[PDB]
């Protein structure tokens, strides 16, 4: 696994969870998106490919579509809380 | 072209007794019908294309019948089109 | 007009092969221009956009449809326009080869009409257009039933010139 | 109609100059271009892995009508 | 079978005996024929599973085999 490891560039949806892969038109909002007065900009559809940071701990690189056509770029963070930083 | 609908009408009529050599002909002869009458902007080659059509469906139900659902949607086409 | 075409023409044919870096960022706007264009600017600039085709040879594939739907709109009875229309098409062909045939179903009804009816002194334009279908090639398997009848009866009336009868045998037998 | 002699292909040879992750400077691919050689992807895993599952691959596709031939596949 | 394909892509593939062309002859629109067939099963295979029920390509070549041996006595 250590030799798979780095040649683990980018993850394809239809592998890792075709799940997201199907999901279309959710109602539900984009995350630290909502806003009481603002529209809420549901989520469109989520792109087939993520590129992978090659970095120690490899975070995602997740792009969203939302409702209103604008893409919302994330990442994803794994082995790390995020309360903290959320208070911050 | 009358010629033409009376060797189609005869071969078709053969569909049963030597499908072997007869089916996979009116299939291609099928497919170039069906574009003719589809890209063909021209009445008097449609109006042809149309009659030998016809004359298919007429001596080779057998060949045609798994061909319904695109023939009756490429005539239901030309009928959505804006010659008698 | 004139200036800057011939310009970007000049850019891409020194460029080479590199130029294809240009297409997104030129294609759309020169459609867009031919579409909004008027007076004699038309065909040069048609003929413009075959020399950039033919640079770009299969690079030009997603731009194809609209140029296709261009050529439909902006056909017409003109010779000049016509015979401009032919030589694109020629370096159309030239260009993409064997993915030409998805956009000549579209391009047929003219050729056909160009047949049926063409008054022009000698039959030069449907010279062209033979020639034309002399350099289409394999792509003309799906659609030879079509185009044949029209070239038959060119060679085969007595009342056709000389040339273009010679013109439609040289043809056919280039097809064969 | 008698068969003269009954010849064997005792072993098979794959060379592929694949080349991957690089691209011949003679031809200028399109970006999207054409990039399925025997149905594998070379981009989504890495270039030595993806040279290594094609000729595995390619090996495999000539054993399905020689099973029985020695593959030796040189890569690069 | 590649030499079909690659002709409608502007491409001759060459042999070192020179075959003569095979795309233009008629059995060719005989296997399309059977593909179609057998593949406008595959939407009820998969999703309903319904049985698979033979091509009947043989069948209709032996009948035109049949058909050749009934008047076939002459040595044409």
């Amino acid at each position: 696994i250590s030799k798979q490891l780095p040649q683990l560039t980018s993850l394809e949806l239809q592998y890792v969870s075709p799940k997201l892969l199907m999901c279309r038109d959710l109602e539900l909002a984009v995350p630290g998106t909502y806003d009481p007065n603002q529209p809420i900009i549901r989520i469109q559809s989520i792109a087939p490919s993520l590129q992978v940071i090659t970095s120690k701990q490899r975070p995602r690189k997740l792009t969203l579509m939302g409702s209103n056509g604008h893409e919302f770029v994330f990442l994803l963070k794994g082995h790390e809380d995020l309360r903290q930083d959320e208070r911050v | 072209f009358e010629i033409r609908e009376l060797a189609i009408c005869t071969v078709g009529r053969l569909s049963s007794m030597n499908p072997a050599f007869v089916m996979p002909f009116l299939r291609k002869m099928l497919i170039q019908i069906l574009t003719e009458l589809e890209h063909s902007g021209i009445g008097r080659i449609k109006e042809q294309s149309a009659r030998m059509l016809g004359h298919l469906v007429s001596n080779a139900p057998r060949l045609i019948r798994p061909y319904m659902e695109p023939i009756l949607k490429a005539l239901i086409l030309k009928l959505k089109d804006p010659n008698p | 007009h004139t200036m800057v075409v011939q310009a970007i023409t000049f850019i891409f044919k020194s460029l080479g092969l590199k130029c294809v870096q240009f297409l997104p960022q030129v294609m759309p706007t020169f459609l867009n221009v031919i579409r909004v264009c008027d007076g004699a600017i038309r065909e040069f600039l048609f003929q413009q956009l075959g020399m950039l085709v033919s640079f770009v040879k299969s690079h030009i594939r997603p731009y194809m449809d609209e140029i296709v739907t261009l050529m439909r709109e902006f056909w017409v009875m003109n010779t000049s326009i016509q015979s401009t229309i032919i030589l694109l098409i020629e370096q159309i062909v030239v260009a993409l080869g064997g993915e030409f045939k998805l956009y000549l179903p579209q391009l047929i009804p003219h050729m056909l009409r160009v047949f049926m009816h063409d008054n022009s002194p000698g039959r030069i334009v449907s010279i062209k257009l033979l020639a034309a279908i002399q350099l289409f090639g394999a792509n003309l398997d799906d659609y030879l039933h079509l185009l044949l009848p029209p070239i038959v009866k060119l060679f085969d009336a007595p009342e056709a010139p000389l040339p273009s009868r010679k013109a439609a045998l040289e043809t056919v037998d280039r097809l064969t | 109609w008698r068969m003269k002699d009954r010849m064997k292909t005792v072993s098979v040879a794959l060379v592929l100059c694949l080349n991957v992750g690089v691209d011949p400077p003679d031809v200028v691919k399109t970006t999207p271009c054409a990039r399925l050689e025997c149905w594998i992807d070379p981009l989504s895993m890495g270039p030595q892995k993806a040279l290594e599952t094609i000729g595995a691959n390619l090996q495999k596709q000539y054993e399905n009508w020689q099973p029985r031939a020695r593959y030796k596949q040189s890569l690069d | 079978l590649a030499e079909r394909i690659m002709r409608s892509y502007n491409c001759t593939p060459v042999s070192s005996p020179r075959l003569p062309p095979t795309y233009m002859h008629a059995m060719w629109q005989a296997w399309d024929l059977a593909v179609d067939i057998c593949l406008s099963q595959l939407p009820t295979i998969i999703e309903e599973g319904t049985a698979f029920r033979h091509s009947p390509f043989f069948a209709e070549q032996l009948t035109a085999f049949q058909v050749w041996l009934t008047m076939g006595v002459e040595n044409r």
